[PDB]
Parts: structure tokens; C-alpha cells; sequence
């Protein structure tokens, strides 16, 4: 549900 | 240090109106490229990626890289005081405490100036990996907005099914079920109602209609909208700005 | 089965918007003559009587008599998804659990398709007799709507007095008193403002302005409205649909409110 | 006996819509010159001064001086029942408890009649002195309304600075600061957007934007607005009615 | 609940 | 504050 499961940080 | 002048202020007015209801406070990252924005909503469900390329401003001049932390409600209040056909000038110094906006009247000798106090925003930057989508749909932005509103009146989730024939938006609710099927369409003199499907493999994903309705507040920016779908990646809803883009990424409902 | 298509969805949208705020749940009785509706409001003070004649649909096909029990708010939400300039097709199976609506774009190959779950509604049908009315008033529908809205801002009840001189709508309230008097206006260059008064006997009755304001939500269906009055019978407010009609019956006010 | 007939009812509609949100209950003082009104708001920061000259009424007949005490919300509810292009007839007896309003349609032979109960209002009359203003600004009424609403979205107070170059409306708030500067502007093609500034002495005063936004509800009465300023007197915002005027006086902050 | 006098069912038969 | 400091009653 979290978009950050598809886009790596930094 | 930073000056970006818009030949017609309308663009920025619409751009901020397409973003404000999704994300409140944002960093406008200004560099030699122009002005970029990356922001997640408070959900962490969607991601806004905006690029306003240097080409679009009358003079664009950025001496050093700068992050302008702005409250979008305040920016909307300031931008409402500009006319669509006013001349807009955005300026910022090195180490700025505020961002300066100047609206110049075309006809009258009227000049408006606003100074918006900047914010300190910790945003956690994300890496967008330049994706190849299984299905890419080009359609009228107003038709996509109408579909999203219509189906949002009936349900919370929409299934988008892309095939070679066309695209089907379907939903299920207490009222019943609904679907809008659009087909691959070409026109010569009137191309505003064209629909293109570039497909290598059929796709079918489910998304939040609230977020799509919020995305469709960018309809005023372009007559075309692009939907990009593939399994294991988020949906991309892209509006072209003319030397720049406004993109929304939405994770599917699992 | 049932299949009936309107070339322009506008009418049905307009028809549903004129009824939904008065009555929510109703049966659409479909037969060879077309699609009819008769429904009372929850307080049983007003009655809606609609007939959509088969003439108005280009293909109309009703093999057996069928009652489609529909929630009008749900139908309004679905109909909002149709464009005014769409082709609307209403469909139903022989033993239906739902009703199917199809909106087809004139330009482009766009097809919207919806299935609304039906309701089980027992409708208490009343026999409305072929009355010869003492007073018949043909007037601009928008003018009647403004009269009703204006007087509703001042009072809850309106006295309608039809005589040889004209018809007078009067009311009394905390602010004071008010009246709007119209006389027939035999033709004009622009004849949308005509008033016709056919009278055989004076009538004077009191009615609830809330219900009349709700009736005036049919103003979009026609530029003229017809008021039919007689002592001891309900008021009839009629809007013509052409190949069909929409009628409102309102019982007069009898209270001390 | 009083009878005052307006050829287009819109005027009274817009005047009452321009007054009601500032002052609710008001006295209409009727005499040989016409219909006058003077009222302060409930906090006593602003003053409404309206004059409707007899010239504007087709027959005007006011036999004796009389005060019509009216609740403007009730009057607004009754006045909404008139069309913009209707003929309005106002009537009153010499010792009245109510006022008679008659709306006659031009085309259709329709007649509407209302009797509005009057109220007893204690008359606060103020003496407004013959002022020579240091600054007089004639500008588009819609532009002044736009400026007032825009700056009211940012702050509660506006500084009006009239100088030799032009007029500057400035404000400061938590978000930041803002200013709109207008200059002497005459045009021969589109003269509705003209700005004239007659200055004998620079002026700078502070006012509540809430009250100015309420004043700008008279924008429907005229395409031009006049702002009159002096360092020690209240601001005057004036809208011409053709046969009369509507004036708002605002004490500085 | 009784029917009240203002009721169209007092005017139109079953 | 208070209009009545400029206009005599």
C-alpha cells in the first residue's frame, strides 16, 4: 500500500 | 541568485492547483535544469514528480542549487492574486528567508508583489528507476477525468484493464457495477479525442479512485493524459506541460 | 426481456431529477405502452404519476410486464455518468436482479455500461379519476417556480385563488404578507410568456409551499406548466414530456399549522 | 403619504445587498429630496451613508418626513421576489406600522404585492463634516474588490498609501507580505479600466480588510469606485448611483 | 398511525 | 477604532 515499497530511498 | 519568469502566469497557477490537494508542503528544487518537485502525500500512497524545464521561463537564471520550501495553500493564496495573462516573476536570493513573486499587468500599469516565508522540509528523496511499461495509453485528459469522477461516485476502487482493443475502467459497489470502455481512435482535423494504446502484454490493475480524482486536477494543464501500467510497478499518470511534465505515481491496491 | 433506447439521455436524467427529492424508492412498471411510475411521498401528501410512452424510444421492446424497483438516488448517481448528448439504452432480463444502463457516445467508440441492483418495492397504486377541473392555468414553468420560491421564503403555505380576473397566490408570515397575481396574457411575439386561464367555477385552496417547490424541480422538462384545480380535489401540477407526461398531485392543506 | 417608484428594481436590490451584511436593522429617512440612510455597524467601526434622490424615482411623492424602520434580512427576502428588470413601487402611510412593496412585470401582466412589518429603531445621527480630502482615487470597482479580497486572503489589515506616483495597497501576515500598486491610467479605447489620482498631500492609513471586503459588495452598483483619504479622517469609499450615492466610512486601525 | 386530513389517499381510491 | 471619534453625535 506504501509507495516506498517500489521506490528506493535516496 | 534565482529568477524564473513566466510569460503567462496561468501555467504556475494550474500547476499549483494540480498539486495542492494531494500534498501540502513541498520543496521546489531549482538548478540549471529548471524547477523540479518530488513529494509523497501524507499517505505515502502516491508520488508527485514535476519538472519545469529552463526552456519554459523567459529568462531562467539559477546561480546555485536551492530548495524552496513552500506551503502550497499559501502559494495558492498568493497565486490567486495573479491573472492568467499577467507576467509572473519568481525570485530568490542566496540563503533565502522568502520567495518573491511579482505579477505585472498587461494593460494597466499595475504591479503586485508578494513575499512568502519559506519552510524547512525534510522530505526523504526517492529514486525513480526510469521504467518500461507493458501498456501505455494516450487519451483525452477530460475524458479520463470524467471517467474517474463517474466511477468514484459508485465505488472506491477502479480496475483498469488494457488490451490491444482498448481500455476498460470498471468498478463494483453497493449500487452495483459500472464500466467505461474506450477504444483505439484516430482523427485528422480533430485530434483532441484520439486514443492510442501501445501494448506489448495485457495489463489489469486496481487503484484508488480518490487518488485518481486528485490526479485529474491537472486536466487544465494538457488536453492529453498518459497512463502507464505494468505488473510490479506503480501506475504512472503523466501530463505534458510543454518543456516539462507533471507525473503522479500510484501504487495498486493489493 | 426489456430494451428501450433514448437518443438523448437528457430527458431521463431530467425526469429523475424532478422526482428523486420527493420520492426515493419506486417501481418503474414497464409494459407495451411504455414505462410508467406512480409513487407517493413518505408522508403521503403528494403523488407522482409519470408516463414515458413507447413512442419516445426508437426501439421499445417489452415482452412481458415488469416492475423495476429502483432507488432514485442510486439511479441519479448512475445517470450523472451519462452525457446529455449520449445514446441511452435501458435493458432488463426476464428474471432480473439488476437493471442495465448503457451510454454510447455519439462521436467516438466510447461505451459506458452500468448495472444497478434492484429493490423489492411493494407499490400502493391509486386510481386517479378522469376529472373535469374547475380551473386550468397554463403558464411559464419558470414563472411558477419563481412564485413558489419567492413565497416559500416568506411562509410555509400558499393560498391559490382562481377567479375570472386571474389567479392569485398569497401567503402570510412573520415578515408580513405577500401575493402574486397573474392574468392571462393572450399571446406575444415571443410566446414563451403566455398565460391561459380556463375557468368554469372559482377555486380557493391552501397548499404546502415545500411540496410545490419540490414539484418545480421539473421546470427543466418543459417551458410551460399546467395547474389544474377544483374544490375538494387535489391540485394537479403537470409538465408535458411530449410522448409522455409527468404529473404531481398535492392534497390541500387542512390543519391549523 | 409616500409613493416612490423605481423604473428598475435592481437598484434597491443591490443597495440592500450592499448594506445588509454590514448593518442589519436600518431607518430609511424619507423626505422631499428622497430616501436617505445612515447606520453604523454593531461594533461602531464603519458608517453607511446612502442617498437615493427623488430624481431617480419616476413619481416621487413624500408629503411628510418619515422614518421606515426595516430589518434588512426581511427586506432582502422580499426584494429577492422582484426581477432585476421589474418596476418597483414603494408606499407608506403617514403613521405606518408597515411598508407596501409592489413589483410589476414589464412584459407579462403580473403584479406582486408585499406588506413588510416595520420595526422601531433608535436613531443615531452623526454629523459628517464637509471634508477636503488629501487624496481622491477613481478606479475600477471590480479592481478594488479584487485587491481587497486578494489581500484579505493574506492578512487582516491593509495600508493604503497615496503618493504622487500612484496608490499602494500593502499588507503583512504570518505567510509573509504583499502589495498591489496602481498608477495613473487613462485609456481611449477601454475606459472602464481608468485610474485617476488627485493628490494634494501624501496619505498613509491602515484599515480592516474585512470591512473593505464588506464595502465591496456594492460593486454591482457602479463600474467605478472613489476612495477619499486624509491623515486624520476616516476613509471614504463611494459608489455613484446616478441619482444618488452609497458611501462607506471606515475608521483607521 | 392514523392518516391525517392532508393525505391524498383521502382523495384517490385504492 | 470606534467611528464616533471623528463624527459628532
Amino acid at each position: 500500500t506504501d509507495i516506498r515499497n517500489f521506490f528506493h530511498s535516496k | 541568485m534565482l529568477e524564473a519568469r513566466l510569460e503567462q502566469a496561468s501555467l504556475l497557477k494550474r500547476v499549483v492547483d494540480a498539486i495542492k490537494d494531494l500534498v501540502q508542503d513541498c520543496n521546489f528544487d531549482c538548478n540549471d535544469s529548471g524547477i523540479a518537485l518530488q513529494a509523497m502525500d501524507n499517505s505515502h500512497v502516491a508520488l508527485v514528480s514535476m519538472l519545469l524545464k529552463a526552456e519554459g521561463f523567459s529568462p531562467y537564471r539559477c546561480d546555485r542549487n536551492i530548495a524552496l520550501g513552500i506551503n502550497l495553500v499559501s502559494l495558492t493564496k498568493v497565486l490567486r492574486a495573479a491573472q492568467n495573462e499577467d507576467i509572473l516573476t519568481l525570485k530568490a536570493d542566496d540563503s533565502p528567508d522568502a520567495v518573491n513573486l511579482m505579477f505585472e499587468s498587461a494593460e494597466t500599469d499595475r504591479i503586485s508583489e508578494y513575499d512568502i516565508k519559506l519552510m524547512d522540509i525534510d522530505q526523504e528523496h526517492l529514486a525513480i528507476p526510469e521504467t518500461e511499461y507493458a501498456a501505455t495509453v494516450e487519451m483525452p485528459s477530460a475524458e479520463f477525468q470524467r471517467i474517474c469522477r463517474d466511477l468514484n461516485a459508485l465505488s472506491e476502487s477502479v480496475v483498469i484493464e488494457a488490451t490491444k482493443e482498448g481500455v476498460k475502467f470498471s468498478c463494483q459497489g453497493d449500487i452495483g457495477s459500472g464500466s467505461v470502455t474506450i477504444r483505439q481512435h484516430t482523427s485528422v482535423d480533430k485530434p483532441e479525442q484520439n486514443v492510442s494504446i501501445a501494448l506489448s502484454e495485457p495489463v489489469a490493475l486496481t487503484f484508488s479512485l480518490k487518488y485518481l480524482v486528485n490526479f485529474c486536477k491537472a486536466t487544465s494543464l494538457s488536453s492529453k493524459v498518459t497512463l502507464c501500467l505494468s505488473q510490479e510497478v506503480p501506475l504512472l499518470v503523466e501530463y505534458g506541460l510543454g518543456s516539462g511534465h507533471l507525473r503522479f505515481y500510484l501504487a495498486p491496491k493489493i
